[PDB]
């Protein structure tokens, strides 16, 4: 194989770094123009989302490696911020060429990017120190879910989504805990609904319902019998499923399998519950018996969901039918089979007003692209919202923060006479590329457009108002309500600024060429 | 992954719908030209296609941008009807419009609202010359009739047009508040009739009577059966395998002939002379069922008695085991109607009721296929003509009016995007242009004059590009429900601005 | 090709083939040698000094040189220093004919020149024996010759491998008035130092010592290449994990299936088992029960070395072994051979003839370079026992012979006049080799070695003294070869030369 | 056949090839010293601050290239540090000797001057050898905190050093009875109070798996009985798969339940065997983990095996290959089993352990790209902090000694030579390449600095040497930049050897041919 060093590597790193910053820059923000992306499979994905673009790209290099990696630490915690962290890393790398071309060693600038990465996140700190409680922040949660639902263009009237993300974060992730819960938030949805068909389910919706509507739709508080046990074909994991191969076998199994389920569905109710959640469902034969034995219960519960309805409800674990006991049961504040407004989306909810250990946002949509349109949008909302419901620290987005940063950055950059005097100043120059590439997408000349904000910063020297991010012509950060959590913007940088510098410290690469990923 | 940057992406955005649009813009518009599908990737074939999808889907759509419209234009056709050829050309028009504005170095975003807002005010100007024709039922008749004949047009239909413009409106004038595809029962076969079709009293069914069965059934009370017998009747004992060797292989066929006989026990219990079921029986079975003396009709159609039960006032049900799980159907006759050489067992309980059977007799399926869609398309445009009885002047006259207004608008309306609105307005008059030379006529004057001419208020007077002449859109009958035209405006305007805003395409 | 025409085999091939084989020696001969890395079909770096060692792994196409490599192996077994000398000597001998080829002297003519002169030279070699020394016992005195013979063949510790192989060669024997092929074998073992190497007379199995220790005094072995998984005549057992229940029966059966083995081992008799193959889990635990020593999982190296030293022979099967298949050693014991704890036998008069010098270092090539040395310490000591004659260290005898064979050319006159002059020249590439490893011209060496004009001691070897070429007395330096060494190294280098010097074009269909 | 080449064309190719690959190693070492991410094959990418690892990983096809691996790999085993320098050095002679072989003049002796001055090299540095332990403080451990602070700031953390420097000394004093690089081993925690290392002499565990019993299975023991399990259990346990039937007549609900209880048993085989904390390296079934939660015997599924090995070393346990506990020795014990989320995910802390021999830091990094070089800084200290213990005798770091060592030999380049002042100067030239490699790979001119240093050495001095932050003139001793004296000696011999070794070989034989 081969070892490429210095300028070779220098042209190995920024090269693969430069192009993917470009696909996202015309994808950048709400005006970022979406990208249809098609697999070898005949697939089609219209993506302005970098992480989705990165999920769409298997493209090959340590950069393309780190890129698919870098955004998705921003996309879960903070959500929105996925796009800027990469494109700006390229812009930083875009600079380091000319800046090493000035004869400043890549590690001579390297600290200067991070050194001046301080002022930006430090300047972000200055923007809005506000932190609001759930019931107060819920408007800023949806006011940010104005923006953080905005980029996917599923936002207004989706204040449903915006509000269901308010409680979904609060329900499981506390405000004081500030340990991220996207794991105990259950992201859920189904095709055939509608974007405006939207709900936050507090407990667990199990997809299948009671074996009949001829038995009540409603199981009361708790009494959920947690069951791994066949009332339909078991398909056990220890042996293999086979069915009856003989004529006398359909005779006896029909007669045998009925009276046991008669006994067992009674034995469930003997052990007791108004709901038996079975990993292995009721058959249609066992359905009429759940009717005949006069018990409500769920037929099908997921193999994992038998843990879910156990944990997510806090319901005390009943492993199986043989472990059935009265004191151990799955729990509910109530149990319903809920039509969501489109009977196509129909679930049996085990709902938690007692303890929700998995809170379920249930989105709906005409199809899957539309619910995912909502969900990743709801995600980034739910993300920033959770960030904000932890600490409501916000910042006016669209770069007017960075336009205010870059000036203060490059100034405070010059203060250290060390060669990063200049190098940190060039760092600030990169802070201006995202609203730039946004102003491109906005239909505006970013050059003049930023200088409007520059002038506005010359006016303000912090973002309050700003330029367009959505394309309107009312140029505001505050009144347009272009606002991001103050956290993730700093996290964008922290993710954006070092990877460059980290790639700066690693130019020594054994490769025949870039494509090794 | 293959990264497609904007240079070819916008270009590929343009080529996809244009390269198919040119094919359908022949078919679409008035008729000076069509698509003759010359078919070989799959075969040796020669085909004549006015259908967009038959042009679209048969040919390779593999362009990711062509994927959009071939997917999106079909739905528009699958929704309101005749949207394949429409959403394709009209966005392909915009692709040309974008291309210049692209080549003019203009933000696609700047082009978005420029078209997208222009889409509205055109749909608004579309709503202007949209003229409600619901006045009387005779108006609503001839509205639907003009509209039914509107979608059927620019397509090859032999005897279809004049009969369904009766039927489609007949299906409308019975349901009153919608049209009936739930009622019209399309029955296709080889009758030797060219396109010739008719409203079928009751519903005919295709079987040869023979063996011992007398062919005609009189005073027939049908016993509705949702479950018949295939060959062996299915129940507890219904299956056996005795085969230990090659003799039994020939001897197992003989064992199941017994199972045909026990089927008689079930039907002889019900007692009704006429037993009509879903599942067919064969001629050697006909020996056992016909010698039983009761008349057991095989393959009696669900939608057929669904016709009856609606019109006869009775109940067609599901899950038939014993006679009363479905309310007994009442027909006047179970008869054999002989059409040419055909022998068709024909159930007549009612005539031309609010559920009709429609017998489509043709020697070719493709025409019967494209006849169904244009019928499937018209009734939808007729069912929305039940809702919106505005029939907006078609044949490009709508394009003109919208092109004139939006141009007038772009003049004042933006300070910049007057680029795209007129560009939008330009794409409007496009569809008119391609077909006038197809009559030999000069579109330029037309789109210049007759637009401004009828956008100065001749709006009824409009484009006959079959004759290449200026004629009245209402009197020529060239016009259609305000929805479908706006509906074919909705997707195509949306279809273009998607790949327009697409500046990169990943390819795995 | 190995097939040729066009006089290459005569006036080209030989002089090409020689310096290829040679010009290791030129940097590999003298008071030291500069190692030369060899890679095999197995990829690894093998440093070489002895001529026959670098040529052993070198695979030659040369129809010419295939004669000469054997002569080195001949020379090697014989003496062991001078195999280097042999290649570089014939390096001078043959090429001088090219002049006589340009001068036009025929084939046998100049060959008769070197021949009657190497007859003349072999006559003078006993005359040029300078003093002598030996002890059938003493390490130190014998070490010096064994030092100086491996000098060419070792750049490493000269005195330390001098003392070991002197010890080894001597003290494996009751006399060492007799000396044989393997009187010394080696367990190459790393750790500690390379000068931690120790002479332990006996058969070392650097392999595991297993089974319960039963005998110490009884080292008698029934030697087996037969693995003991239960391999024995009636049932040949293996280790089969195929099913669990069959493994349960193995542990049961193996205890007994191993029973009749170490039985039949100690039946025909031994308390120490050499197993060249595996020994199973319950097989060894039964040897723990049977009270016999199983030295297990041995190499073919530790298998053969024993099979060589005890005269016994490994059994691939298990039949009762005969005494031809069962050797006895002085004592079996656990002791560290250069600080390595395994089973090290004792061999003197039971079966014997194995000293173990543990070859050591941080790698195997250090054990291969000290392998270079002691092999000659083995060989030269036999010569030393065969003749205790000492002759000026390589190159200090040459300057003698050259003067003698010079005027012998003018006793010759007739075409061998010059060929003997050339044979007088055939001597002197050896100090040139020595000085060329030192990098300095022998042209200064030659004149100084001719300065006094006797040549009984004076030479320029491999030193930092030679860095400016400086007469030293290899005689007095302790560098004294053996007469046979000085006789053999001239003989075959003259023998293999003249026979390859009459070769003609290859005939091939 | 067999291919071979003797003479200079081999030796030139020898010296050329040895210069080629050791190049890649040159640029790598330092705080600003470049890190080498090497991609072997395809999905395999490896970063190293040490060459010996990548020397093994990089392709060495030559006797010249292969001999570079082990020599720094020797230094890799010696101090655990200094690979790249030894790789940098052994081939440094080759370009320095390059004129000497390109003048054609190499008496095979010329190798000996390498060892010769290497003597004086391994002398002076052990002559200037100075104990840090005995003199510094009394405890000697706040020196270790000085060595911590310096060797925590040697890679990333100048700010986090002092907080970790007590913790480093904590583990170093704890870990030094038997020292093993993993037995201080840091367990990452992210989302708590960041930039904080928390040392536990017991061991925190990454992986524990429970659901339905996630938080309702007991997570606390004031002594765990720990079955260290490589075992795998599933939805249900052993049943006969061959000639078995479900759905038969009477066996439909019997065999499913029979599968259940045997699983309960094999799951209980752990429980009643005296296992409180069940650490199972392999999957546990969904309802099987529920049974762990049902039996109140804590389950950790898919435990890191090192956590099982950190267990046996801290907890006095050992890995059990079977569900039923083999003994109480293989049963792990602690006097605390606590499961505490730092950042919000479950960790198994084995603390209060009977042996407690494996120390565990609980470390919180600031961000993604930032966090690791901290954790590397932690392990860097404990190495050379303990190495400040290991060898008491210590020399100023940052190439401080090699500076005058250039003079000292270029003194002998003046002093002795009949000739070899070339050799002596070529040798002395190899000394300061590293601080030149260091300061310049940062981007600050070392030559100026190095010359000024030696200019400052000229008046008088030894320990004058580069502090590497702004990589400039300083006294590394005074700057508290240290590696022990022998560490240089450790590099002095090995690298100066490989020069001797490859050059005495002008002839390389390869038997496979090619």
């Amino acid at each position: 194989k081969s070892r490429l060093m210095g300028l070779e590597a220098l042209k190995s790193h920024i090269m693969a770094a430069k192009a993917v910053a470009n696909t996202m820059r015309t994808s950048l923000g709400p005006n970022g123009l979406d990208k249809m992306m098609v697999d070898k499979d005949g697939d089609v994905t219209v993506t302005n989302d970098g992480a989705t673009i990165l999920s769409m790209m298997d493209v090959d290099h340590q950069i393309a490696k780190l890129m698919v990696e870098l955004s998705k630490s921003q996309d879960d915690e903070i959500g929105d911020g996925t796009t800027g962290v990469v494109v700006l890393a390229g812009a930083l790398l875009e600079e380091a060429e000319q800046l090493l071309d000035r004869g400043i060693h890549p590690i001579r600038i390297a600290d200067g990017y991070e050194q001046a990465a301080r002022v930006a996140i430090e300047h972000l700190d200055k923007i809005s120190d506000s932190v609001l409680v759930d019931i107060k922040d819920t408007e800023p949660l949806i006011q940010t879910a104005k923006t953080t639902l905005g980029s996917k263009v599923v936002n207004s009237c989706h204040r449903q989504m915006a509000e269901i993300a308010v409680n979904a974060v609060l329900t499981v992730a506390d405000m004081e805990r500030r340990d991220v819960d996207f794991e105990l938030i259950k992201v859920e949805g189904k095709v055939g609904g509608r974007l405006e068909d939207t709900k936050l389910i507090k407990g667990v919706i199990v997809d299948k319902d009671f074996s009949h509507p001829q038995m009540p739709k409603k199981v009361e508080d708790a009494k959920i019998a947690i069951l791994t046990c066949p009332f339909e074909p078991p398909k056990p994991k220890t042996k293999h499923k086979l069915d009856v191969t003989s004529v006398e076998d359909y005779k006896a199994l029909q007669k045998y399998e009925k009276e046991k389920f008669e006994e067992m569905i009674q034995q469930i109710k003997e052990t007791g519950a108004n709901l038996a959640i079975c990993q292995w469902g009721f058959d249609d034969e066992a359905n009429h018996l759940l009717l005949q034995n006069n018990l409500p219960a769920v037929r099908w519960v997921g193999g994992p969901e038998i843990e879910l309805i156990a944990i997510a409800t806090g319901g005390r674990i009943v492993p199986r039918f043989s472990e059935l006991t009265a004191e151990k049961l799955g729990f509910a504040g109530l149990v319903q089979e809920i039509s969501f407004g489109t009977t196509k989306d129909k679930m049996l909810v085990i709902e938690q007003c007692k303890n929700s250990r998995a809170v379920t946002i249930f989105i709906r949509g005409g199809n899957k692209m539309i619910i995912e349109e909502a969900k990743r949008s709801l995600h980034d909302a739910l993300c920033v919202i959770r960030n904000l419901i932890r600490d409501n620290r916000v910042v006016y987005g669209g770069g007017a923060a960075e336009i205010s940063c870059a000036l203060a950055v490059s100034q405070e950059a010059d203060k250290c006479p060390t060669l990063e005097q200049y190098a940190m100043r060039a760092f600030a120059d990169a802070l201006e590329v995202i609203p730039m590439a946004l102003s491109e997408n906005s239909g505006m000349n970013p050059i003049q457009t930023m200088t409007e904000v520059r002038a506005r910063q010359v006016k303000e020297m912090n973002p309050a108002l700003g330029i367009d991010c959505l394309h309107k012509g009312t140029n505001d950060m505050k009144q347009q309500h272009v606002i991001e959590t103050l956290i993730g913007k700093k996290q964008q940088i922290s993710l954006a600024t070092q990877m460059v510098r980290m790639i700066l410290k690693i130019d020594d690469i054994r490769k025949p060429g870039e494509s090794e990923e | 992954a293959d990264e497609e940057r904007a240079e070819t992406a916008r270009l590929t955005s343009f080529i996809g719908a244009i390269a198919i649009g040119d094919l359908v813009k022949s078919t679409l518009g008035p008729k000076g030209m069509d698509k003759i599908l010359l078919s070989s990737g799959r075969d040796a074939s020669l085909m004549v296609t006015n259908d967009g999808a038959t042009i679209l889907k048969n040919i390779g759509v593999d362009n990711p941008a062509a994927k959009v419209l071939v997917d999106m234009s079909r739905v528009q056709d699958d929704e309101v009807g005749d949207g394949t050829t429409s959403v394709t050309v009209l966005a392909a028009e915009l692709l040309r419009e974008a291309e210049s504005l692209i080549a003019k170095k203009i933000h696609p975003q700047t082009i978005i609202a420029g078209w997208r807002e222009a889409t509205k005010a055109a749909r608004e100007a579309l709503l202007s010359s949209a003229v409600d024709h619901g006045s009387d039922e005779v108006k609503f008749r001839q509205d639907l009739m003009n509209i039914a004949g509107t979608t059927l047009s620019s397509k090859l239909l032999t005897h279809h047009k004049d009969h369904f413009t009766k039927l489609a409106v007949e299906a409308v004038l019975r349901l009153k508040g919608s049209g009936n595809l739930e009622a019209i029962h399309i029955i296709k076969k080889l009758g030797g009739s060219l396109a010739d079709s008719y409203l079928d009293e009751g519903f005919l069914l295709d079987k040869k009577i023979g063996v011992n069965q007398p062919k005609r059934i009189e005073n027939a009370k049908i016993l509705i059966a949702n479950t018949g017998m295939d060959t062996d009747k299915i129940k507890i004992f219904g299956s056996r395998v005795r085969v230990d060797s090659t003799a039994k292989v020939a001897e197992i066929e003989h064992a199941e002939k017994e199972k045909m006989k026990e089927k008689v026990e079930r039907i002889l219990k019900h007692g009704i002379n006429c037993f009509i079921n879903r599942q067919l029986i064969y001629n050697y079975p006909e020996q056992l069922f016909g010698a039983a003396g009761v008349m057991a009709i095989e393959h009696a159609d669900f939608a057929g008695v669904e016709r009856l039960a609606l019109v006869t006032g009775g109940e067609i049900a599901s899950t038939f085991d014993h006679p009363e799980l479905v309310k007994l159907g009442s027909c006047k006759l179970i008869e054999e109607v002989m059409i040419g050489e055909d022998k068709l067992i024909h159930f007549s309980g009612v005539a031309l009721g609010e559920a009709c059977t429609i017998v489509l007799r043709g020697a070719t399926q493709q025409i019967l296929d494209e006849a169904e869609r244009s019928l499937h398309d018209a009734l939808c445009v007729l069912a929305q003509t039940v809702k919106d009885s505005r029939t907006v002047y078609g044949g490009g006259c709508s394009e003109m009016l919208m092109a004139h207004a939006v141009t007038q608008l772009a003049n004042r309306t933006p300070g910049k995007e007057a680029v795209a609105m007129e560009s939008y307005a330009k794409a409007l008059r496009m569809l008119p242009t391609i077909i006038a030379d197809n009559a030999g006529y000069d579109s330029a004057d037309l789109v210049a004059q007759l637009r401004a001419a009828h956008s100065e208020g001749n709006t009824t007077a409009g484009l006959d590009m079959r004759e290449g002449t200026i004629g009245d859109m209402a009197i020529l009958g060239i016009t259609e429900s305000f929805q479908v035209k706006r509906q074919v405006l909705l997707s195509a305007a949306e279809a273009a601005e998607v790949i327009l805003r697409v500046d990169n395409i990943i390819k795995a | 090709a190995k097939h040729f025409s066009g006089l290459e085999e005569a006036v080209y091939r030989n002089i090409q083939a020689c310096k290829e084989l040679a010009q290791t020696t030129r940097t590999a001969y003298g008071p030291n040698g500069m190692n030369k890395m060899v890679i095999n079909h197995l990829e690894k770096l093998f440093v070489t000094n002895d001529a026959a060692t670098i040529l052993r792994e070198l695979e030659v196409q040369h129809p010419a040189a295939k004669m000469i490599v054997m002569a080195s192996h001949m020379q090697e077994q014989e003496v062991g220093d001078g195999t280097n000398f042999v290649l570089v000597f014939a390096g001078a001998l043959l090429e001088l004919a090219e002049e006589l080829l340009r001068i036009g002297l025929s084939v046998s003519e100049v060959i008769e020149g070197y021949e009657i002169a190497c007859r003349k030279a072999h006559e003078i070699l006993p005359n040029l024996v300078c003093c002598s020394a030996k002890n059938l016992r003493d390490i130190d005195e014998v070490s010096s010759l064994l030092r100086t013979s491996i000098m060419s063949k070792q750049y490493g510790n000269e005195v330390f491998l001098a003392k070991l192989i002197a010890q080894a060669c001597v003290s494996i024997f009751p006399d060492s008035g007799h000396f044989n092929v393997d009187n010394i074998r080696v367990c190459k073992i790393l750790g500690s130092g390379i000068s931690s190497s120790s002479v332990l007379h006996g058969m070392v199995f650097k392999k595991e010592t297993e089974g319960d220790v039963t005998s110490v005094k009884d080292a008698k072995i029934a030697v087996y290449s037969c693995p003991f998984d239960g391999m024995i005549t009636e049932t040949k057992g293996t280790v089969l994990i195929k099913t669990a229940e069959e493994l349960m029966n193995f542990s049961k059966g193996e205890e007994n299936l191993m029973d009749a083995q170490v039985k039949a081992i100690a039946d025909t008799g031994a308390n120490v088992v050499v197993t060249g193959g595996k020994v199973a889990d319950m097989a060894l635990h039964y040897a723990n029960k049977y009270n016999i020593m199983l030295v297990r999982l041995n190499s073919k190296w530790d298998l053969r070395r024993l099979c060589k030293t005890v005269g016994a022979t490994a059994l691939p099967r298990l039949t009762p072994p005969v005494l031809e298949e069962m050797g006895h050693c002085d004592s079996v014991y656990l002791s560290e051979v250069g600080d390595t704890q395994v089973v090290v036998f004792k061999h003197e008069k039971e079966d014997g003839a194995i000293s173990t010098i543990v070859l050591r270092g941080s790698t195997d090539n250090l054990m291969d370079d000290i392998e270079r040395a002691v092999d000659d310490g083995v060989n030269t000591f036999k010569v030393l026992t065969r003749d205790k004659r000492l002759v000026p260290g390589g190159g200090a005898t040459e300057i003698e012979l050259a003067k003698q064979i010079t005027s012998y050319g003018e006793t010759c006159p007739g075409l061998e006049q010059y060929a003997i002059k050339k044979f007088a020249e055939a001597f002197e590439a050896i100090p040139r080799a020595l000085a060329e490893n030192s990098g300095v011209k022998a042209n200064e060496v030659i004149s100084k070695l001719y300065a006094v004009h006797q040549e009984g001691n004076k030479n320029v070897g491999l030193d930092i003294e030679a860095e400016v070429p400086a007469v030293k007395d290899m005689l007095e330096a302790g560098i004294l070869d053996t007469y046979l060494g000085k006789y053999w190294a001239i003989k075959l280098a003259t023998n293999a030369a003249v026979t390859v010097l009459r070769v003609d074009q290859i005939i091939m269909a | 056949g067999t291919d071979s080449s003797q003479g200079i064309p081999q030796l030139v190719s020898n010296i050329s090839a040895c210069q080629v690959i050791a190049e890649a190693v040159r640029t790598t070492l330092g705080p600003r010293g470049m890190d080498k991410l090497i991609v072997d094959g395809r999905g395999k990418a490896t970063i190293s601050n040490d060459g010996a690892t990548i020397l093994k990983l990089l392709d060495v096809v030559h006797p010249a290239a292969k001999t570079l691996v082990d020599i720094a790999k020797s230094q890799d085993a010696e101090v655990g540090d200094g690979t790249t320098s030894v790789t940098l050095l052994a081939a440094e002679f080759l370009k320095q000797v390059k004129p000497y072989v390109e003048e054609g003049l190499h008496p095979q002796i010329i190798i000996r001057a390498f060892r010769t001055a290497t003597q004086l090299a391994v002398n002076k540095i052990k002559e200037i050898a100075v104990t840090v332990k005995k003199a510094d403080k009394v405890e000697q451990r706040k020196l270790l905190e000085k060595c911590a602070m310096t060797a925590l700031s040697s890679k990333l953390i100048s700010q986090q050093k002092a907080f970790f420097a007590k913790m480093v000394v904590d583990a170093v004093m704890m870990l030094d009875d038997l020292l093993q690089l993993k037995m201080i081993g840091i367990k990452k925690v992210q989302g708590g109070a960041l930039e904080d290392s928390q040392l536990v002499a017991g061991v925190a565990f990454k992986k524990t798996f429970s659901y339905a019993g996630f938080e309702m299975q007991p997570k606390k023991y004031h002594n765990p009985k720990i079955a260290l399990l490589n075992v795998e259990l599933e939805l249900k346990a052993e049943k006969d798969n061959a000639e078995i039937r479900v759905h038969t007549v009477e066996d439909y609900q019997a065999i499913v339940d029979a599968e259940w209880n045997i699983l309960y048993d094999k799951l209980e085989k752990i429980h009643h065997s005296g296992a409180k904390v069940v650490l199972s390296k392999l999957p546990i079934g969904d309802v099987a983990t529920q049974y762990f939660a049902d039996r109140d015997m804590f389950c950790a599924g898919r435990v890191p095996e090192e956590d099982l090995k950190r267990t046996m070393m801290a907890c006095g346990g050992s890995i059990q290959t079977s569900v039923n506990a083999l003994s109480a020795d293989v049963l792990g014990r602690c006097q605390v089993f606590e499961e505490t989320q730092i950042g919000g995910e479950r960790y198994n802390f084995f603390t209060g352990c009977p042996k407690a021999k494996t120390c565990t830091f609980i470390l919180r990094g600031g961000a993604e790209q930032f966090m690791e070089e901290t954790e590397r800084s932690l392990h860097d200290a404990i190495m050379i902090v303990r190495r400040a213990i290991k060898n008491d005798s210590v020399v100023a770091g940052g190439g401080a000694i090699e500076m005058e060592l250039s003079k000292y030999l270029r003194d002998y380049s003046r002093t002795i030579p009949g000739k070899q002042q070339l050799l002596i100067g070529a040798y002395a030239k190899a000394l300061e390449i590293i601080p030149r490699q260091l300061c310049d790979n940062a981007g600050f001119d070392a030559t100026n600095i190095l010359n000024k240093l030696r200019a400052r050495h000229a008046q008088g001095g030894t320990w004058y040497g580069v502090d590497i932050n702004n990589e400039d003139i300083a006294d590394n001793f005074e700057a508290f930049v240290w590696e022990p004296a022998m560490v240089r000696i450790n590099a002095l011999t090995a690298a100066s050897e490989a020069a001797c070794l490859i050059v005495s070989v002008d002839e390389t034989i390869k038997n496979p041919r090619s």
